[PDB]
RNA sequence: GUCUUGGCCAGCCAUGGUGACAACGGGUAACGGAGGGUUAGGGCUCGACCCCGGAGAAGGAGCCUGAGAAACGGCUACUACAUCCAAGGAAGGCAGCAGGCGCGCAAAUUACCCAAUCCCGACACGGGGAGGUAGUGACAAUAAAUACUGAUACAGGGCUCUUUUGGGUCUUGUAAUUGGAAUGAGUACAAUUUAAAUCCCUUAACGAGGAACAAUUGGAGGGCAAGUCUGGUGCCAGCAGCCGC
């Protein structure tokens, strides 16, 4: 059977502009990022929504499609934290800013939480084994995290933080 | 006057000189923060 | 504008005119008629092999003073004659008489790009070696 | 390891048209690598008052990170059910059957290609 | 005649049937479609190819068995090609799976197994290059290493003062000045996976200080982000999608 399988970001429509190319240093920079094309995937997705919020808006409010498709385009974007629950219904989806998708990792929310110390440490400490949410290892920095999983981020019980067993370097100078 | 008996005639005349060695540049992750650094901090 | 007919009966009219006069349209016309298939010195492709007949100097046009170094190529597939540009400082070198090479398009869509007149089409590889990598320090000629 | 090692059991239902018992087993091992499927069989075999050979486990795949692996077990009835229902290739991994050996699937079909040519019990 | 209707065919009779609303003929580098790509709307283009229908098994024709074939891993004949030979004869159809030649710009192992999906048989039991597994594999797609950090010294932006004793120690960089912890790429007891193996996953004892475990591909006049640097050549060599050097 053909496996479905699709991209996740797009090229931008023009190359080398200089506003659109230092508005992403500044995302890249800011959340320790690895290169453009995880900038351009958060905006494509953020398009995603934006584009499926407004074309319901064009709908009647009464309209059952808008109600339902509304109603579940709203339960992820809560979930996960990008929205509260005083942002009803779709109008204040359009407000959404790519900085705000981008709290919402692993990555930030691990250093947001006084984890680590820096963003650069806080990536490289989830990509090398010593970051857990509940009671999973999560190596992965693109790690969405929702409000009701952020309470429970700690170091793996593996590792030499909250583990407590050394690890090469210092079983190493014994 | 060209002619086909002139190919590679500057590839030749020019004098071979060797890169200079360099401390390696962080690749990366890294590669862009000293470039963020150097753009919008380092003002 | 145009007298184009306006009835709600028309559009046989409208789709019959609008076949006419696409043939005037250069990019339809050469996909309509396949003259990639028909004239092309390939046969429709992207590439194409063949044997270096002679080297061969083409003066470049003006306002312009050089002499672009090229090779007449008879290609494998239908033996039809070509002179392809050979790129990069002093890659006529490598070329030589008799020799198996990779030709490609030379610009856009088989017109002659830059000052070197009537070439249409460039080396990109000699003995299945790239010349990119032979113009490096790359790659090695086959001992052949 | 120190730790003991936990026990779960998911989707447990009782199947008399195999004979047997079909559940999802769990299994709690932190601060170890992982359990065996040998010392995995006793554990169950004791834990449902059974034997090693009233018991068998099919795939035990860790998960991420380690301390935890799932798979599914299968305890019978009766041994005799065991023998008459287990696919033989089970048998032969958990240790009381024997292989049947054979030889290569190529020198096979070879083998039978020429006793096409040959008829009557000169074949044999 | 056919399983049956039918100019399907045989006899007799009549002169009709199609066409400018494109008949007939020709081309297709045309199998049809569900659909792929790209588009505000209207569209353009592709569709050999994981599914449904059709046709074929070197090119035509004919036929037996059989419910079912004009069957080709069935037969018969002709054409082309081709194998063995004692020269009298015999035997053949990879657009099935591997593999070879040729062709070309252009596309993988003469591997393991029916364990999984199903099919077939007298059939719980046997068979299945259907099919699955593994190997080659930068077609395309997902995630994501190549590094982290403390202090010291310096500089900048602040803060009370400008007696300019200014670092005094809030922050950010430079630290060519040092101390640290951590890990996977790899490797391997063991366990796990599997029909049996491999890999992933799990994990003992190993595995990092730049000389290492060292990221490349294009470009720096404009379109279009980036040099007023230095050496060489001197309308030569060469660059350049276009304007141009
Ligand atoms: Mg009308
Ligand atoms: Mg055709
Ligand atoms: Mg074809
Ligand atoms: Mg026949
Ligand atoms: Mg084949
Ligand atoms: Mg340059
Ligand atoms: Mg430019
Ligand atoms: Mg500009
Ligand atoms: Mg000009």
């Amino acid at each position: 059977a053909p496996r479905s399988y699709s991209k996740t970001a797009k090229v931008p429509r023009r190359p080398f502009e200089a506003a659109r190319l230092d508005s992403e240093l500044k995302l890249v920079g800011e959340y320790g990022l690895r290169n453009k094309r995880e900038v351009w995937r958060v905006l494509l997705t953020l398009s995603k929504i934006r584009r499926a919020a407004r074309q319901l808006l064009t709908l009647d409010e009464k309209d059952p499609k808008r109600l339902f498709e509304g109603n579940a385009l709203i339960r992820r974007l809560v979930r996960v934290g990008v929205l509260d629950e005083s942002r009803m219904k779709l109008d204040y989806v359009l407000a959404l800013k790519a900085e705000d998708f981008l709290e919402r990792r692993l990555q930030t929310c691990v250093y947001k939480l006084g984890l680590a110390k820096s963003i650069h440490h806080a990536r490289v400490l989830i990509r090398q084994r010593h970051i857990r949410v509940g009671k999973q290892i999560v190596n992965v920095p693109s790690f969405v995290v929702r409000l009701d999983s952020q309470k429970h981020i700690d170091f793996a019980l593996t590792s030499p933080f909250g583990g407590g067993r050394p690890g090469r370097v210092r079983r190493k100078k014994a | 006057h060209g002619s086909l008996a002139r190919a590679g005639k500057v590839k030749s005349q020019t004098p071979k000189v060797e890169p200079q060695e360099k401390p390696k540049t962080p690749k990366g992750r890294a590669h862009k923060r000293e470039i963020y650094t150097r753009r919008f901090v380092n003002v | 504008s145009g007298g184009k007919p306006r009835g709600l009966n028309a559009a046989r009219k409208l789709r019959n005119n609008r076949r006419e006069q696409r043939w005037s349209d250069l990019h339809y016309k050469k996909r309509a008629l396949g003259t990639a298939f028909k004239s092309s010195p390939f046969g429709g492709s992207s590439h194409a092999k063949g044997i270096v007949l002679e080297k061969v100097g083409v003066e470049a046009k003006q306002p312009n003073s050089a002499i672009r170094k090229c090779v007449r190529v008879q290609l494998i597939k239908n033996g039809k004659k070509v002179t392809a540009f050979v790129p990069n400082d002093g890659c006529l070198n490598f070329v030589d008489e008799n020799d198996e090479v990779l030709l490609a398009g030379f610009g856009r869509k088989g017109k002659a790009k830059g000052d070197i007149p009537g070439v249409r089409f460039k080396v990109v590889k000699v003995s299945g070696v790239g010349l990119l990598a032979l113009w490096k320090e790359k790659k090695e000629k086959p001992r052949s | 390891s120190d730790s003991p090692v936990t026990l779960r059991t998911r989707k447990f239902i009782r199947n008399p048209l195999l004979g047997r018992k079909q559940m999802v087993v769990d299994i709690l091992h932190p601060n170890r690598p992982n359990i065996s499927k040998d010392e995995l069989r006793e554990k169950l075999a004791t834990l449902y008052k059974a034997t090693k050979d009233q018991v068998n486990v099919f795939g035990l795949r860790t998960q991420f990170g380690g301390g935890k692996t799932t798979g599914f077990a299968l305890v019978y009835d009766s041994p005799e059910a065991m023998k008459k229902f287990e696919p033989h290739y089970r048998l032969v991994r958990v240790g009381l059957a024997s292989k049947i050996e054979k030889a290569s699937r190529q020198q096979r079909k070879q083998r039978k290609n020429r006793q096409k040519t040959l008829r009557g019990t000169a074949k044999v």
